[PDB]
């Protein structure tokens, strides 16, 4: 069974830091997509399964994705927190590890999903 | 029958729904935001859709005289864009089935969907309208979606109601304990497979069976799956491989099919049927990109001439998933079906049982039957062996199916179903490759053994008799700079792109520039010069070299032909050695003339190449300076081609009065033959003027400087 369990919350509120950690129980994280979309969905991060990383031109400098094999969770560094940033983020498993620039974006290329968790900033 | 797009955004959502309805439909679009509409008294567009119809309310005022006048003079419908019943006596309905917002109350309109979708009748303006009160979220508009571009084109773009479902049960006797069958799964099997066959004619469900591991689990489950051995002739059986095993990591022939001779070894002591020339690769692995020996091993010990992949031309999205017809093997596009391996009960399904109930009733499975002719469907031993999870899914898809669509839905063998994939797709024969190395998902379904980047990063085009082999040559001086290796009797050319060679392969391709290291060097080039007037080479130049740089020269397309007349007058051809030039300017000698005329048309080429490869990788230099100065010309191809390292070309290029050119390839790029007569010249410069006009239109287009040739042929 595929599940995706996600956690995380709050900011500072004029702007902070968080690592949102959507633990993967059930399969290897290693082997799919696990982008991160934020409410419709926007895709805002992908990490590979061999670590290739995307962002979006809002998050480019500020927002770090991670992974960790041994928990076999993937984690958000978020760094310097817009006002803009606050929403639900989806951790959402695809077939394809590796993220591709037109469709990490897309929500209809990711499969199974999560609960989601809310970031207030 | 283009049909144009008119999206109130590019990044519109709805935009990109009707435009998958219509890339699943394979119905060719026109994307335009807020033209002209006719093409020399031919309609250009045959269906207009406005993702936002109030666009076309708000019209300018001329523009929709001009766009309603097209509409009646060609019979063009338009579609909008703003519980559910179907209308039985609605003309829209083809597809769909009467089974289980917009209000006039004058009739002048079909409400096909009521509460929403409507048809409003042609006789008002004399232009058809159908139009839609929500967008295309529900299953039920994008149904009535497909029955709306059906009508309004007279089912010119619409498809047969004959409608193909394969289902594979894929990792047959793989599982560990608790996940395989056992003598209530294979009784309730064949009980829905005739309930199924009952449903649809011919519904025999494919097993992709695995031979190492069975009898080797539970022997309870073991004898649970002897009832199976009793059950081989109401089932249809294809092999996927002894161990379950990836075949580009075999990457030899001979190992791959002792593999799949294991597999044949199995299905003669199972009873099984060594037919139906039908397997599929476990991870997909070696359909795209193409493993040679897979395809090689196929056919050798199972005569398969039909596989079926979701990795053509990507994984996702599933709309574009095409089929090709290459190495003998016609392989069509898999579905995905929403069930997998991790999915062993009704209650663990991912998002719940609810999210499999939407791809039952309305999901991928639904628009996918509805959109494809043929679907193949992917299912797994664990969908079948405790909650019984593909039984479920099939015995509510043609309930659904049946009970919405009044579709024929027939299931016959694959070799019947990917010849209906050909006979309907008759473009989808050619494959179009693509670079393994730029989605990563392919280079994992890549063997290891192929080395990675082994393509040019510049195309010289031609066309031929105007200098390209001495820019061959001039380019093969340069350190950073490697040409490719002679192609046996067509030496330089490849001719890769343009002709019978794009069906060898990509690997094909890839044996003419080596592998790279330190020692080799990192640009690599190509001469093609059949590639100017050619119309595939562009396209596919560009799905396989996205990143790579063409460079074509031009000098007088007088002169060109006449070098072009007398190259065949000095090849021995004998139409142009027995006819003379002013007869030039039976089918050989139209032929000679086309070759000859159709080569010195340089804008309708560059037109094709400047609508594959971008305007910064194309340059255009002057070809009588390569024989006045060339120096200059060599410098400017080397600020285009980006190289770091700069080679004086002013000291290593010596003139030869001797040759007449500067230094060559001898007798073959210096012939000397008569000039060209005054009535023959006095055709030839009439002739291509307005060819110059456009030529010199799209020059100053192109950011490019004009050559001396094009003028004075426009001064005088
Ligand atoms: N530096 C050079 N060396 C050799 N041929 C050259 C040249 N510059 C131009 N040419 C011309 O290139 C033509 C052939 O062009 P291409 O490269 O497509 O085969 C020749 O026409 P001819 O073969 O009639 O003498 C020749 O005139
Ligand atoms: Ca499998």
């Amino acid at each position: 069974q595929v599940q995706l369990v996600e956690s995380g919350g709050g900011s500072v509120q004029a702007g902070g830091s968080l690592r949102l950690s959507c633990a993967a129980s059930g399969f290897n994280v290693d082997d799919y997509a696990i982008g991160w979309f934020r409410q419709e969905r926007e895709g805002v991060s992908c990490i590979g399964g061999d670590g290739t990383t995307y962002y979006e031109n809002s998050v480019k400098g500020r927002f770090t994705v991670s992974s960790d094999k041994r928990d076999n969770t993937v984690y958000l560094q978020m760094n310097n927190l817009r006002p803009e940033d606050t929403a639900i983020y989806f951790c959402a498993a695809d077939r394809s590890k590796y993220c591709v620039g037109k469709y990490f974006s897309t929500p209809s290329q990711y499969d199974f999903w999560g609960r989601g968790t809310h970031v207030t900033v | 029958p283009l049909v144009l797009v008119f999206v109130e955004s590019l990044y519109s959502q709805l935009g990109q729904e009707v435009v998958a309805i219509l890339e699943s439909s394979r119905f060719k679009y026109r994307t335009e935001i807020a033209p002209t509409l006719t093409d020399k008294g031919r309609g250009r567009f045959a269906l207009i859709i406005y993702e936002n119809i109030l666009k076309y309310v708000n019209l300018d005022a001329w523009n929709r005289e001009l766009l309603d006048k097209y509409c009646v003079a060609y019979g063009v419908g338009i579609i909008g864009f703003f519980d559910c019943s179907i209308n039985p006596k609605s003309p829209l309905l083809y597809v769909t089935r009467p089974s289980e917002v917009f209000q006039s109350n004058h009739s002048t309109y079909e409400p096909v969907l009521l509460a929403t979708v409507v048809q409003d009748l042609g006789l008002h303006d004399g232009i058809q309208r159908v139009l839609f009160g929500n967008n295309l979220n529900f299953w039920l508009h994008k149904l009535v979606f497909v029955d709306a571009v059906a009508f309004l084109t007279g089912k010119r773009l619409s498809l047969p109601l004959d409608r193909y479902i394969l289902v594979d049960i894929d990792d047959i006797f793989v599982g560990k304990e608790g996940t395989r069958m056992k003598v209530e799964d294979v009784k309730a099997l064949f009980d829905t497979q005739n309930e199924l066959r009952a449903h649809i004619p011919n519904f025999t469900f494919n097993l992709g069976y695995s031979g190492k591991f069975f009898h080797t689990g539970t022997n309870a489950e073991d004898a649970g799956d002897d009832l199976l051995l009793s059950y081989v002739k109401e089932f249809w059986w294809f092999p996927h491989m002894w161990s379950h095993m990836q075949p580009h990591l075999f990457h030899n022939q001979s190992v791959l099919a002792e593999q799949m001779a294991l597999n044949k070894k199995f299905a003669v002591e199972h009873g099984i049927p060594t037919d139906m020339g039908y397997a599929v690769a476990p991870h997909h692995s070696g359909v795209y990109p193409v493993h040679v020996q897979l395809y090689e091993a196929w056919k050798q010990v199972w005569s398969i001439r039909v596989t079926s992949t979701e990795e053509y031309p990507h994984l996702k999205p599933a709309r574009y998933r095409r089929g090709f017809i290459h190495n003998g093997i016609m392989v069509l596009p898999r579905q995905t079906c929403g069930l997998f391996t991790h999915t062993i009960f009704y209650n663990e399904y991912p998002g719940g049982s609810s999210e499999l109930d939407k791809i039952i009733n309305g999901g991928e499975l639904f628009l996918t039957v509805l959109l494809n002719p043929i679907s193949i469907f992917m299912t797994h031993l664990s969908n079948y062996g405790n909650d019984r999870l593909g039984l479920y899914t099939f015995k509510h898809l043609v309930r659904f199916l049946h009970s919405w669509t009044n579709l024929r839905l027939q299931t016959l063998p694959p070799v019947q179903l990917a010849q209906k994939y050909f006979q309907i797709f008759s473009e989808e024969k050619d494959p179009l490759w693509q670079d393994p190395c730029e989605d990563k998902r392919h280079k994992d379904i890549w063997s290891k053994e192929k080395t990675c980047d082994r393509f040019p990063k510049l195309l010289i085009i031609g066309p031929q008799k105007t200098g390209t082999t001495a820019l061959y040559l001039f380019l093969g001086m340069h350190p950073d700079l490697s040409s490719n290796y002679p192609s046996s009797e067509t030496f330089e050319e490849i001719q890769f792109f343009n002709g019978h060679n794009y069906h060898k392969g990509i690997d094909w391709y890839m044996e003419f520039f080596p592998i790279p290291s330190n020692t080799t060097s990192d640009f690599y080039f190509e001469k093609s010069a059949n590639y100017f007037d050619s119309e595939v080479a562009p396209r596919r130049a560009a799905a396989l070299l996205p990143k790579a740089k063409v460079l074509t020269i031009l000098i007088n397309p007088a002169d060109r032909a006449y070098s072009w007349y007398q190259h065949q007058r000095a090849h021995d051809d004998p139409v142009a050695l027995k006819y003379t030039f002013h007869e030039v300017i039976s089918s050989k000698l139209r032929a000679l003339q086309n070759r000859c005329l159709v080569p010195g048309w340089y804008a309708t080429h560059i037109e094709r190449w400047l609508s594959a490869y971008h305007a910064n990788q194309i340059l255009v230099l002057d070809g009588k300076l390569l024989r006045t100065e060339p120096a200059k010309v060599m410098d400017m191809v080397q600020k285009f081609l980006g190289v770091t390292n700069t080679i004086d070309y002013h000291k290593t290029l010596a003139f030869d009065p001797k040759k007449g050119f500067w230094c060559c390839l001898g007798k073959s790029k210096g012939r000397k033959y008569p000039e060209m007569d005054l009535d023959s010249r006095a055709f030839l410069k009439d002739y291509y003027r307005d060819h110059n006009i456009e030529l010199s239109k799209l020059l100053y287009k192109m950011g490019q400087t004009l050559p001396t040739w094009l003028r004075e042929d426009l001064q005088n």
